[PDB]
Formats: structure tokens, C-alpha cells, sequence
């Protein structure tokens, strides 16, 4: 594949371990030397891990890598806050004749108890209306982890087009925040009825609907 | 000590050419690596797009193999990208990166990054939206800023005597034009008698916007 899987998160606690997967098809990460790097969103990639298992300069012993020939993984013992990242695997893939990345992993280093989004869902408003145009705003906040999934409904059916969400960023108080829209014609707002935003952060959702008629 | 720098336009138009050239310092090009580039969308993973070594091989992704041209010349520590027929999908992070020849493959240093906007849009003010609830202890107002260009935008809020917690949310970038929102929480209960605005301050189209949130 063009892009290697990787779980989307991982989290645990300072002292704890965590191990990220990177897999390929069948076994052809045995052919390719798996790297791997971390990034904090805000900045550039560094390499941690090369060769599957070797280590840079600066990088501590914490940090470990393996190569199953299907699967690559990087174990990282002894978590401290500044590991905190999101973490990309890559290898050349040699059916592809290109050099492919995973698909990416946040790694949250527990600081702060769980805490479930706090959802608000807009309608448009008259003003936007007037210009033949619809938005909806989902806004999203105090979550913690950082990580949400976002899918809409309209008159109880999965939207699949018009909807983008943006990344989380951090709270003042290191929760996290986020707001999702789904773009609509006037007219597709004024031929629906019911619209709902359902927010998916630790495996429970929490959703907020509305109806036009009100 | 080896440092990598991109530089070039952080606005593109679609159809021309996007250009960046990445300055090394502190490392010998002629060395047995690779000089590349790699690009990341907001909120997205990581593309690798082609390198280059000092004897002329050059790799290219080979999904945009025929737009893109990479090249060096140590003489003046430069690794360059040209990528032709610029789209809306071309918007991203832009990294240089040393990379390690033969079966290695692995990437470092990388530049810190350069912002590449692919639009064709004009300096255009958002249209500001007030956002009301539709008809528990507190209420969440505020205001979407749509179709703007360039970045950036500011919003305050004035909320009178209420004490309040506002969140502003990171624009995205749809079709060459921004959209961000902002929100502000007061208590259940004070608005709509007690007043609430936003002010969303464009400074690149000289524009502000004071629009008070009217229930529904």
C-alpha cells in the first residue's frame, strides 16, 4: 500500500509503555528498513528510530523497534510528558517504487483525568440564508484526549458529503477543542428536517440534534 | 552542524508553478545523501514527493512524477521543488529533508517547514454569521467567519458584566477561502437581557465586524 496502517491513538500514563503498530501488505515490510519519527503538530518530524531498531544520537534506550516482516512497531517504556507526539512509521515500498509513510499516531501521555466533549450544534442563520447558502456549526470542547470523530446525520440518514472538521487544538487548560461543519445549499436546508452532529471521543458518543421547523 | 531551511512564495495560484528552493548549512551536499522533499496537508499524514543526490539521480513519486522536477546545486547549498499545474489539493506543509542513500532510507534533518497556500482568491472580508441557539446552567453563543482571505483573523467578545469562557477554533482552508468560528459561553439564563458581540478584525482587508447575537 501507498500508506502503511498505524492506529489513529494511543495513550497511558508517565511511567507506562505504549507499543505503535505500522503494517503493510503480506510481508513486505521484511524487504525495507522501517524508521521511524515524531512530530509535535506544531513543528517538523524527527527521527527516533532507524533500521528498524536503531537509535540516533540524543534518542534514550526507552525507545525500542521491531520488524515481524508483516508488521514494524515501536515500543515506547518509561513515558514522560515531552514523548507526548504523534508518531509516523515509513519504508520504502518497492511495488510502489515510492517512499510510504503510516498513517500517523497520537500519543497522549495522561496528565488530567478523561474528559468527554461538550457539543453545540448552530443551525444557519437568516443572515447566511439570504446569500443561498447553509452552514451548520458543531463546536466541540473540553475533551481530553485530544482525539474525536465527527459524523453527521440528516432526516436520520449518514452524510457523506459537504462535512469537514477541524484538528483538535489545545484549551487553556490542556483539554481540547474542535468545530465541524456540514455545507449545504438553502434549499437542501429548507428540504430536510432533521440534523444531528455526533461526536465519538473514547469510544462513547455524545450527540446533538436539531430540527429546522423550530 | 546541519540545518535545512525552506524559502519561497506562501501563496501559489492554481494552474501556475509551485517553487521553493531549501538552504543547507553546516554539511557537505556532495556527500552520499539524498536531498528531498516531503509535504504534509492540515491535519493530515505525510507525503514524500522525490529526492535528488550530487551525481544527478533524482527519485519521484510516481503519481507526480510528470509535475514535478527536483534538483541541487551545492554550489550554492540549494536542494529546489517545481511542482507545475498547481490545484486546490497542492495546499500544504512543505519540508526539506536530508535523506540516507542505499537501502537505509531514512529522513534527517528536516527543514522546520513552509506554508504553501494554493488559492486564487482576491483579499476578501469574511462574512460574519451570528450563531444562536436553536429554539442546563450556562448558554453557548457565537460567530462563524466565513469566506476570507487572507489569514488572519482576531475575535473578541464583549459580554458586558457576564463572566464567560471563549473558545476560538483554527481556520480551514475550503475552495482558496478561510472559514474559522468562534464561541462564547455565559450563564444559563442572562442573555438575551444582558448583550453579547463579537468583533472579528480583518486586518489584511482594513475590516472589522461588530455583530451583536439577536436570539432567534
Amino acid at each position: 500500500q501507498s500508506v502503511w496502517t498505524q492506529p489513529p491513538s494511543v495513550s497511558a500514563a508517565p511511567g507506562q509503555k505504549v507499543t505503535i503498530s505500522c503494517s503493510g501488505d503480506d510481508s513486505i515490510l521484511r524487504s525495507a528498513f522501517v524508521s521511524w519519527y515524531q512530530q509535535v503538530p506544531g513543528s517538523a518530524p524527527k527521527l527516533v528510530i532507524f533500521d528498524d531498531r536503531q537509535r540516533p544520537s540524543g534518542i534514550p534506550a526507552r525507545f525500542s523497534g521491531s520488524n515481524s516482516g508483516t508488521t514494524a512497531t515501536l515500543d515506547i517504556a518509561g513515558l514522560q510528558r515531552g514523548d507526548e507526539a504523534d508518531y509516523y512509521c515509513a519504508a520504502w515500498n518497492g511495488r510502489l517504487s515510492a517512499f510510504v509513510f503510516g498513517s500517523g499516531t497520537k500519543l497522549t501521555v495522561l496528565g488530567q483525568p478523561k474528559s468527554s466533549p461538550s457539543v453545540t450544534l448552530f443551525p444557519p442563520s437568516s443572515e447566511e440564508l439570504e446569500t443561498n447558502k447553509a452552514t451548520l456549526v458543531c463546536t466541540i470542547t473540553d475533551f481530553y484526549p485530544g482525539v474525536v470523530t465527527v459524523d453527521w446525520k440528516v432526516d436520520g440518514t449518514p452524510v457523506t458529503q459537504g462535512m469537514e472538521t477541524t484538528q483538535p487544538s489545545k484549551q487553556s487548560n490542556n483539554k481540547y477543542m474542535a468545530s465541524s461543519y456540514l455545507t449545504l445549499t438553502a434549499r437542501a436546508w429548507e428540504r430536510h428536517s432533521s440534523y444531528s452532529c455526533q461526536v465519538t471521543h473514547e469510544g462513547h458518543t455524545v450527540e446533538k440534534s436539531l430540527s429546522r421547523a423550530d | 552542524q546541519v540545518q535545512l531551511e525552506e524559502s519561497g512564495p506562501g501563496l501559489v495560484r492554481p494552474s501556475e508553478t509551485l517553487s521553493l528552493s531549501c538552504t543547507v548549512s553546516g554539511f557537505p551536499m556532495s556527500e552520499s545523501y539524498f536531498w528531498g522533499w516531503i509535504r504534509q496537508s492540515p491535519g493530515k499524514g505525510l507525503e514524500w514527493l522525490g529526492s535528488v543526490i550530487h551525481t544527478g539521480t533524482t527519485y519521484y513519486r510516481p503519481s507526480l512524477e510528470s509535475r514535478l522536477t527536483i534538483a541541487m546545486d551545492p554550489s550554492k547549498n540549494q536542494v529546489s521543488l517545481s511542482l507545475t499545474s498547481v490545484t486546490v489539493a497542492d495546499s500544504a506543509m512543505y519540508y526539506c529533508v536530508r535523506i540516507r542513500g542505499g537501502s537505509s532510507n531514512w529522513l534527517d534533518p528536516w527543514g522546520p517547514g513552509i506554508v504553501v497556500t494554493a488559492s486564487s482568491a482576491k483579499t476578501t472580508p469574511p462574512s460574519v454569521y451570528p450563531l444562536a441557539p436553536g429554539c442546563g446552567s450556562s448558554v453557548t453563543l457565537g460567530c462563524l467567519v466565513k469566506g476570507y482571505f487572507p489569514e488572519s483573523v482576531t475575535v473578541t467578545w464583549n459580554s458586558g458584566s457576564l463572566s464567560s469562557s471563549v473558545h476560538t477554533f483554527p481556520a480551514l482552508l475550503q475552495s482558496g477561502l478561510y472559514t474559522m468560528s468562534s464561541s462564547v459561553t455565559v450563564p444559563s439564563s442572562t442573555w438575551p437581557s444582558q448583550t453579547v458581540t463579537c468583533s472579528v478584525a480583518h486586518p489584511a482587508s482594513s475590516t472589522t465586524v461588530d455583530k451583536k447575537i439577536e436570539p432567534r
